[PDB]
RNA sequence: UAAGGAACUCGGCAAAAUGACCCCGUAACUUCGGGAGAAGGGGUGCUCUAUUAGGGUGCAAGCCCGAGAGAGCCGCAGUGAAUAGGCCCAGGCGACUGUUUAGCAAAAACACAGGUCUCUGCAAAACCGUAAGGUGACGUAUAGGGGCUGACGCCUGCCCGGU
RNA sequence: GGAGGAAAAAUUCU
RNA sequence: UCCCGGGCCUUGUACACACCGCCCGUCACACCACGAGAGUUUGUAACACCCGAAGUCGGUAGGGUAACCGGAGCCAGCCGCCGAAGGUGGGACAGAUAAUUGGGGUGAAGUCGUAACAAGGUAGCCGUAUCGGAAGGUGCGGCUGGAUCACCUCCU
RNA sequence: GGUGCAUUAGCUAGUUGGUAGGGUAAUGGCCUACCAAGGCAACGAUGCAUAGCCGACCUGAGAGGGUGAUCGGCCACACUGGGACUGAGACACGGCCCAGACUCCUACGGGAGGCAGCAGUAGGGAAUCUUCCGCAAUGGACGAAAGUCUGACGGAGCAACGCCGCGUGUAUGAAGAAGGUUUUCGGAUCGUAAAGUACUGUUGUUAGAGAAGAACAAGGAUAAGAGUAACUGCUUGUCCCUUGACGGUAUCUAACCAGAAAGCCACGGCUAACUACGUGCCAGCAGCCGCGGUAAUACGUAGGUGGCAAGCGUUGUCCGGAUUUAUUGGGCGUAAAGCGCGCGCAGGCGGUCUUUUAAGUCUGAUGUGAAAGCCCCCGGCUUAACCGGGGAGGGUCAUUGGAAACUGGAAGACUGGAGUGCAGAAGAGGAGAGUGGAAUUCCACGUGUAGCGGUGAAAUGCGUAGAUAUGUGGAGGAACACCAGUGGCGAAGGCGACUCUCUGGUCUGUAACUGACGCUGAGGCGCGAAAGCGUGGGGAGCAAACAGGAUUAGAUACCCUGGUAGUCCACGCCGUAAACGAUGAGUGCUAAGUGUUAGGGGGUUUCCGCCCCUUAGUGCUGCAGCUAACGCAUUAAGCACUCCGCCUGGGGA
C-alpha cells in the first residue's frame, strides 16, 4: 500500500522497540539493497532471502550491544510519494553530524552518504537512519 | 494539512489592524476625499474641556480634551502634566499613546509643540512637558 | 393663430399631442406565465444596376411573387392624403373575465372559483299545490338544500352567564 | 468495582 | 426503624470573601458603534442615438497657376467616410446624508423576580412547535457532559 | 516568472479561422469584401480595488516577511482630450492645428500663455534648502579651426537629517579644603573631585608661507610614411608657448591660552541603578504587573547612582521575538478545530519481476545573468567613514555530451491486493398484503347501593336521572408482555407479534477462474430521529395551546381534573439534533489474561462432553508506547504512509 519502503522503516523501529531479536518481510530488489547497505555499516547482525513461490522474504536479526544496547536509534523517512525529494551532489546531507548515514539512490546504484559525496553524484534521499 | 491540500490553497496570514487609525490618514479637499498616509503628530482645534472619572479601582479625575483633527475626526486626547493653558477654540497638536484608565481616550497632547503650554517648576523630564533650562 | 405653456379650473373638463410596417433596445416587482407594443431610439420617396439573388406555376412557351446592397435625383416635408396606442412614478378599493337601477347613480355595489358551518339513508331533506301530481332526479352522502365569507400568501385570540 | 433493568416515599422559606 | 446533635469515610460543585457564595434576563437613565428607512445629494466606468471642430484619406474643381511636352500637372473652393468635446435616455456601481426605527456594548449603591452552579430544591443540555412582563414554561425525539439507585441480571 | 476579492461565473462578434485585396521598413483582421460559427474560461475567463518594473534596501539562524528613499537600466507623462506635418529617428516638456478650464492685453474686430527644467512665491502638511560661481576638468550641439552655447556637470550656501573622526584638558595633590545631602547628630557621602602643584596645545586667537586637480585644443618647428609630375595638405613621432570657479582652499610654520566648549533619560520587577522632604484614592504616574486612603525606594522636588554622549527622549511604519498560518516548523476524545451518512466525475496516490525510452532525476562543456550593492583578498586618503583594483556569489536560463537506481511512458510476465466461481451459516436489513392475543375507552343489558376519583393535604370533577364494582355482548384505534442478552443486522438515521411475496448486504470453507481491474475523493446526486408544512382519511390512549381546582407574598409553573392541533395512514415538501465512541476513510507492524456471537480443523471420547488451533464481530483488565492530566492501549488516543474536511483569544455572532 502507498509505500512499501516506509513500513520497512517502520517494521524495524517497532522491532528495535520491543527489542525483538528477528525479523521478517516480503522481499524486493530495494529492499535487499537496504539490508545489504545496514549490514554493511554494521546496524543489523546479519540478513537472509528466503525462496518462496509468491516473491520471496527478507529476514533480518537485530543487532544489540552489550547490557542490552540499541544500536539502531531511531530511523526517518525523507522521500514519500507526496513529496519527493532530490538532493544534488554539493547538498546531500550529514546524518547526526556524521555519526549517522543516510541512503541515496543515485545514477549509480543505493549509495550511502559518503560513497555519494566521494563520487560527486547526487540522486534521491531515501532515509535516515542513527 | 498533506502537501497537496496546501497547493490547492495556500496558507494565509492575520491581518493586524492598528491602535491609533486618525493618524494614518490624511484628507484632500479637492476630491473631499480621505487618504492613506501615516503620520507620528497631527493638529487640531479644540471643541470642549473637561474631566471625567475612571473605571475601578481609581476616582482622581483626569484632564481631557475632545479635537476636530485635519481630516476633521472627533477625537479624545489626554492632558499630561500639572496645569493646562487651553480652551475652547485652541490649536493643539495631538500625539500617539493610549491610556488604560479611559476607556475612549486613546491620544496624547504634547506640550509646547503649539499653542498649548509648557509645565511650571519641573526640573525632571523636563525634556517633556516642555519646560527649558532654568 | 405672435410670446408664454395649466398661470384656467372643484378637477388638464374640452382640445392639442402619439398612431402604420421593419430593425435595435428595454427597469423595479413577480403567483415565473408576466410587467411589455415598458421606457428610449433609427429607417420609409423616385431612377439605374435589374425580365435580381431566389421562389410559385408549366413540357416548353411564358406568367406571377421581390429582400438585401451599391451608385445617384428631387422637395420645407417621402406610412407626403384618409384610416391606425400618449407615456411614467406612487397610494386607497375590489383578486381577475363578467352583472346592475329600460328613462339621473357602471361603482368600492352583485356575481365568481375557493373556505367553513349545518340539514338530508331515499316515498331523502327543501320547494309548488286543498289534494292528486311534480321539481329535486330519470340523481343516491365524492350527492342534494340552506346560512356566512369571497383568488392567492401568513393567520383566525378570550367568554357558554343571557338568547 | 463496571454495565442493564427497576420499585415505594415527596408541603413552602431561609 | 424513627426524632435531635455530633464524629469519621465517601460523593457533586461554575464557591475560595469560601452558600450571608456565585449568577441570569426585562424595565427606567446616559453614551457609543452598526443595520433598515419615505427622500435628498456627490462621484466613477460604460452603453444607444443626435450633432460633430482640427486632421489624414477619397471625389470633383467653372476660379487661380512660372519649371514639364495651348495640354498635362498643381492649388484655392465644394462634397463624402472616420472623428474629440457637447446634447438626450434608460440602467449599473460607490460614498454622504435623513423624521423615525431594530437588535448590540459599556456604565461604584436603581426597580422586578431567582433561570443556571449541590438531586440548586421540577436533573441539565440539543433540535423543533407553542405560550408568557422577564429570566423562562410545556409537548415530541435524542444524550450523560446524572446525584440517589431499595430489589434483580451479567462482566473484571 | 513577480497582487487582493468567487459575498466578481460566464465573457466575446473583427470576435474565431479561411479565400482575395489594401496598408506598413517588416509578419499579422492592422484595415476591407466574401464564406463558416467560432474563440477564452474552476490550471479562475470577465469584472471591481490597489499598484510604474528591476538591480536592489530593512529585518531574519535560514526559509521567508516588508519596501521600491539615493544611484544604474527599461517604461509612461508633460494643463485636459484629439490630430497631423518636417525629419534617418516624434504623433515631439521649453514645435504646429482644433475643442475644453483658467490667467492676461484690447481701439470689442481680435490676440498671448503653460516650472512634473534650475533657483524662487502662494496653498496643503507634523515636515523639508540659495531667486549663488564657472565652463578650469568630463561629456554634449555647431564649425576646417579659433570659438559660441551648455541651471548637464565641476563647485560654493542652508538644515546635528545620517555615518565616521576629534575636543571641553593631563600627572600629582588628604583620614580628606570649604560647603550641600543625610545622621542611629560619633559619622558617611559628593571625593583626588577641589585649591596648590608641574605640563601640552588636538580645537581657538594672532601673523605669515600655500598645492594636486592641467590633459590639452590651437599656433611654430621638426623627422618618417601614403599620395603624387611636383607641390600644398594629410597620418604618426619629438620638442617650443599658453590655460584654475573652487581659492590664499586643503596643508604647513611660529607666539598666547586651562582658559572660550555638556546635555538628556532612567533608578519596584521585566532592566543597569536609592535616601530624605511635601502630598494624602487629591495632585498625579503608566508598555504591562499596577502605584496614590499618614512611615510612598512607583506621584513633585533635593541629594546620590546607572546608560548614552553633541546628542538624548517621545511618536508613526516594517521585521524579529511570534512555532501567533508551523515546507523548514503546529494541530482536531474532554481547551478552537472530523462534514449526519453514502454513491461517485475531475484531481492526488498506487503490489512484484524483465526489456526498452531519458519526460522528471544527477553530471561535464559553451554563451549569458550590465555597472554600482553584500562578501573575500589587496591598496589610496594622518585613522575611520569614503574611494580604487581583482576575485566570488546569484537561474526549476538557452545549445549540447554523458549515467539509467528511483518516479513517469511503451511491450511482456506473476498472484499477496481486488473481484467471480463452488459449499455452507446467521440475522428486529428494506418494501407490499393478510392475520393474532393481552389491555384501555365507548355503547347495550343483568346484580347492587352511596359514594368514587385524587393529593404532602385538599379541591375542581363523575354519581340517587344511580355511579365506582362485578358478569355478558358489540364497535374502533394505537402499541407488540414473557423470549430479551455491554445479544444481532444496517453506511448513518434506525430496525422487536405472526405468515407469505419481492429484494440488499455480510461471514466462514475451497483455490477453480481474471490478472492491479485498487484507495481517497473538491464540485454533483441520494438517504437522513423528532418537531413542522400541503392535500385526503382515521382518531382508543397520551397530550403543546386552553379552562378550572390547588400551592405561593405573587405562580402566566411544578401537582389534580378535562382538553384541541399532533402522535397513526397515503402521496409531496422540509434537511435539522449532545445526527456522540464529542474519536474521517484505506493499509501494515507492535506483550498478555478472560467472557460472548457466527463458522472452520485436530485430539480425548461409542456418542455426549472436554482440551488445543484458527477467521470475522462484540465486552472487560492490563505491557511497551503516547498524553497537561483524566486516560487510550491489536475494536489505540502507539509506530508509519496516501487522500479529504476543519482550527488560529472571548463577546458582538
Ligand atoms: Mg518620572
Ligand atoms: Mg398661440
Ligand atoms: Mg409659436
Ligand atoms: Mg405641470
Ligand atoms: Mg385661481
Ligand atoms: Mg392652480
Ligand atoms: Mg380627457
Ligand atoms: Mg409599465
Ligand atoms: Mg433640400
Ligand atoms: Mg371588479
Ligand atoms: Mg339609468
Ligand atoms: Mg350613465
Ligand atoms: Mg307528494
Ligand atoms: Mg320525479
Ligand atoms: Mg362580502
Ligand atoms: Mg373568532
Ligand atoms: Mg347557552
Ligand atoms: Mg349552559
Ligand atoms: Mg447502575
Ligand atoms: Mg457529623
Ligand atoms: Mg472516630
Ligand atoms: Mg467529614
Ligand atoms: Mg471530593
Ligand atoms: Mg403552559
Ligand atoms: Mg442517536
Ligand atoms: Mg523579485
Ligand atoms: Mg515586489
Ligand atoms: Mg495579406
Ligand atoms: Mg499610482
Ligand atoms: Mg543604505
Ligand atoms: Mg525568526
Ligand atoms: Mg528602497
Ligand atoms: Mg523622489
Ligand atoms: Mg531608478
Ligand atoms: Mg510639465
Ligand atoms: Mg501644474
Ligand atoms: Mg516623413
Ligand atoms: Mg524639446
Ligand atoms: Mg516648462
Ligand atoms: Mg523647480
Ligand atoms: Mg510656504
Ligand atoms: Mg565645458
Ligand atoms: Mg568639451
Ligand atoms: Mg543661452
Ligand atoms: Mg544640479
Ligand atoms: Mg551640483
Ligand atoms: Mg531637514
Ligand atoms: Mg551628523
Ligand atoms: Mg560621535
Ligand atoms: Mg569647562
Ligand atoms: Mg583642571
Ligand atoms: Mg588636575
Ligand atoms: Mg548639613
Ligand atoms: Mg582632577
Ligand atoms: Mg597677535
Ligand atoms: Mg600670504
Ligand atoms: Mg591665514
Ligand atoms: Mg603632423
Ligand atoms: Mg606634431
Ligand atoms: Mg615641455
Ligand atoms: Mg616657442
Ligand atoms: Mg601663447
Ligand atoms: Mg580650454
Ligand atoms: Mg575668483
Ligand atoms: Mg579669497
Ligand atoms: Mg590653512
Ligand atoms: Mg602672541
Ligand atoms: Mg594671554
Ligand atoms: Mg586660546
Ligand atoms: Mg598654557
Ligand atoms: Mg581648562
Ligand atoms: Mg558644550
Ligand atoms: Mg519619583
Ligand atoms: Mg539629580
Ligand atoms: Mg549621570
Ligand atoms: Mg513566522
Ligand atoms: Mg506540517
Ligand atoms: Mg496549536
Ligand atoms: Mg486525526
Ligand atoms: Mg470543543
Ligand atoms: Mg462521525
Ligand atoms: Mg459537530
Ligand atoms: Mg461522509
Ligand atoms: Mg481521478
Ligand atoms: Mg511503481
Ligand atoms: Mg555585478
Ligand atoms: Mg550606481
Ligand atoms: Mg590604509
Ligand atoms: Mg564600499
Ligand atoms: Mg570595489
Ligand atoms: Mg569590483
Ligand atoms: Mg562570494
Ligand atoms: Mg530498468
Ligand atoms: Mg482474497
Ligand atoms: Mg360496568
Ligand atoms: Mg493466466
Ligand atoms: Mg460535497
Ligand atoms: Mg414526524
Ligand atoms: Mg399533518
Ligand atoms: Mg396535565
Ligand atoms: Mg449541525
Ligand atoms: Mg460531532
Ligand atoms: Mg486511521
Ligand atoms: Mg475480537
Ligand atoms: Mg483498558
Ligand atoms: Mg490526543
Amino acid at each position: 500500500m502507498t509505500d512499501p519502503i516506509a513500513d520497512f522503516l517502520t517494521r524495524i523501529r517497532n522491532a528495535n522497540m520491543v527489542k525483538h531479536d528477528k525479523l521478517e518481510l516480503p522481499a524486493s530488489k530495494i529492499k535487499k539493497e537496504i539490508a545489504e547497505i545496514l549490514k554493511r555499516e554494521g546496524f543489523i547482525r546479519d540478513v537472509e532471502y528466503i525462496e518462496d513461490d509468491n516473491a520471496g522474504t527478507i529476514r533480518v536479526f537485530l543487532k544489540y550491544g552489550a547490557t542490552g544496547e540499541r544500536v539502531i536509534t531511531g530511523l526517518k523517512r525523507i522521500s514519500k510519494p507526496g513529496l519527493r525529494v532530490y538532493a544534488k551532489s554539493t547538498e546531500v546531507p550529514k546524518v547526526l553530524n556524521g555519526l549517522g548515514i543516510a541512503i541515496v539512490s543515485t545514477s549509480q546504484g543505493v549509495l550511502t552518504d559518503k560513497e555519494a559525496r566521494a563520487k560527486q553524484v547526487g540522486g534521491e534521499v531515501l532515509a535516515y537512519v542513527w | 494539512p498533506t502537501i497537496n491540500q496546501l497547493v490547492r490553497k495556500p496558507r494565509q496570514s492575520k491581518i493586524k489592524k492598528s491602535t491609533s487609525p486618525a493618524l494614518n490618514k490624511g484628507l484632500n479637499s479637492f476630491k473631499r476625499e480621505l487618504t492613506d498616509v501615516n503620520s507620528p503628530q497631527k493638529r487640531g482645534v479644540c471643541t470642549r474641556v473637561g474631566t471625567m472619572t475612571p473605571k475601578k479601582p481609581n476616582s482622581a479625575l483626569r484632564k481631557y480634551a475632545r479635537v476636530r483633527l485635519s481630516n476633521g475626526i472627533e477625537v479624545t486626547a489626554y492632558i499630561p502634566g500639572i496645569g493646562h493653558n487651553l480652551q475652547e477654540h485652541s490649536v493643539v497638536l495631538i500625539r500617539g499613546g493610549r491610556v488604560k484608565d479611559l476607556p475612549g481616550v486613546r491620544y496624547h497632547i504634547v506640550r509646547g509643540a503649539l499653542d498649548t503650554a509648557g509645565v511650571e517648576n519641573r526640573g525632571q523630564s523636563r525634556s517633556k512637558y516642555g519646560t527649558k533650562k532654568p
